[PDB]
């Protein structure tokens, strides 16, 4: 049974965390002077100090990320379940001056969820394989390959 | 062997000086309800039994575990 | 849901527009020693804003013990007078039996 | 001490033609559904295109002026592309292919 | 004389994920409510990534059209990620790990 | 050189579970189609209530 | 709350605009060396704002 | 979070505020290399203890 | 938080104003290398005590 799938994806994840510590300490005393003459302890000392710290610390870290897939995908049923769930399967091979594009989907779907026009989307289908993708020379350029993979894992 | 093949093996910190938690534990794990016994009308005649009606009306709040 | 059980299935936020269905509360006694296949009264009341429920016909309903579990089902010919509150005289026909102590003992 | 790290990756993908296709039926399901095949070929001037769709459809999918959307064809099989001279000038050869599938 | 002290320290944190999960229900609790499980797969280009959501919840915290707010499920185990060099590009390795952990 | 794992799909412990089939009802020991098992309720909702 | 237990379970804020309910309290006196399986009267008195009971079914 | 709470605080839609749960623990946190951003280390800790 | 209140003062909601706490104790802090950055130290704890 043919069933035609609306493919509506649209994904996004953000996090964030930082933190901040600081510190800082200024302690300055004149040499006391009492009497007219400079205090003096023991032979040598004065009444007298400095003191300067600053000690700072700031850490972040953040992560993103999003994806989205827009079209229409046909596919069959290719098996049906005790509840009457349908697992469905299909693929569209599109080759457009040259190279070939191709889009595979497959899932579980409830016949609830299957509009008037013969048509669910494809945010109600469970255990979903979406696969857009290319072939050939057209793919390759969409690859770094092992140089800059190497560079990428070490680095 | 002790490792299930569906789930795998669940199985520098010195330098940290922490313990990073991990997911799934035991301490924290939600507990499942126990599972009432069976009413065993037999013994009465009536489908009633105390642990195991459900009132209409209730607005069905958490009162047990799970 | 029931059009739904059937094959037809509206679009959502459609509105049937229905006048002749009212949501209506089946009650049903069941005798003891009650086997399957027997059939008992059942009282219908209209829970909803409906007028009358005169000359109705009461749709497949379960009915439902203090289990949770379904012992009857009722169907049939509403006879109301209250315009509110039908009875049918064979609405439930029993499917499944409770046990009973009657022959336990000295 | 300083200590920092960036990394990100992106990709992207689209696609789309329009046009018309008429095709014939090749053989009948058993359930009703119909599978479809068929080529069209064009020389304006110079170079021969061709469009080629082959697929399952639904007989409730066929509207009125019985046309169908391609987006209704299950198995879909679009192929529009040209030949000669002309799709030489596309491709750019083994040169340029070894040195894409190496760097 | 003059004796002076500041010392402040802060933090943050913050995420959100929006999108859409299909799971099924893999066990009924005792009390009927139901420990869902699923993952979703989506290869764009190049590069797959992943959704993976586990958890139990309500059936009174199902809406009408078969919908549960993620926020409703116990228990949740939300991860969405990526997979291969895509992936390698989002961590520092083990230079830049050893250097962030000793200072 | 990762130091990580990637996940693969079609994981078993993330892999759905179809539902056990329902045992068939065998009306000619009652004399009835009704089954506890097998009954529809015409103006239930639908929710998810098994395995799969 | 009733009709979620039969199934039918409304979006939230929905008015069921129902006229043929009432909400009641229901009393009941049960007297000494009272067995499971006899019945006794019930005295039923509506509390919100119902103009009248009659012709009513007390439901469980 | 773990604490202690009254179901008569429990709202019509099952939701119970963070502010009316009893011995409240509430923790957000990181976990892994990112979490090691967010912590100063050794060094710093004892030139914070020290001054 | 720790003290004595009156039922009388517990208003509808099940709340209570914290100045309606008799022999109030009321904390808040923090705790490690955080609460670490609010305090000076000995040394500039003598020299403030000194002068």
């Amino acid at each position: 049974d043919i069933i035609t799938v609306t493919l509506d994806e649209t994904t996004s994840a953000t996090k964030s965390a930082n933190a901040d510590l600081s510190k800082t300490n200024e302690a300055q005393m004149d040499p006391l002077q009492v009497g007219g003459e400079e205090l003096q302890i023991g032979g040598k000392y004065n009444f007298s100090y400095d003191l300067n710290n600053s000690n700072s610390f700031a850490g972040d870290s953040s992560a993103k990320q999003s994806n989205s897939i827009s079209g229409y995908i046909t596919v069959e049923v290719i098996e049906v379940l005790a509840n009457g769930n349908l697992v469905i399967r299909g693929e569209k091979w599109m080759t457009l001056n040259t190279g070939d594009e191709y889009i595979r989907l497959s899932g579980t779907i409830r016949p609830d969820d299957i509009s008037f026009d013969n048509t669910i989307a494809s945010n109600r289908v469970s255990n979903a394989r979406i696969q857009y993708s290319g072939t050939g020379v057209q793919q390759d350029m969409q690859e770094p390959g092992f140089l800059a993979r190497f560079f990428n894992v070490a680095l | 062997t002790v490792v299930d093949a569906v789930e795998g093996d669940k199985s520098v910190d010195t330098l940290r000086g922490r313990s990073d938690p991990v997911a799934g534990d035991p301490a924290w794990a939600p507990i499942h309800p126990k599972k009432k016994p069976e009413h065993y009308a037999a013994a009465t005649g009536s489908l009633f039994s105390a642990e195991h009606i459900t009132d209409l009306y209730d607005d069905s709040k958490p009162r047990g575990i799970g | 849901a029931m059009l739904q059980n059937f094959g037809i299935q509206m679009p959502p936020g459609t509105k049937p527009k229905i006048k002749n269905v009212a949501a209506v509360m089946v009650t049903a006694e069941l005798p003891p020693f009650s086997k399957p296949g027997q059939q008992v009264d059942v009282t219908v009341s209209s829970i909803g804003s409906a007028k009358s429920l005169r000359g109705g016909t009461l749709l497949q309903t379960f009915l439902k013990g203090l289990d949770g579990q379904v012992y009857a089902v009722a169907q049939g010919n509403l006879v109301v007078s209250n315009p509110t509150v039908g009875l049918i005289s064979s609405g439930a026909t029993v499917e499944r039996e409770i046990p009973n102590p009657f022959g336990r003992g000295d």
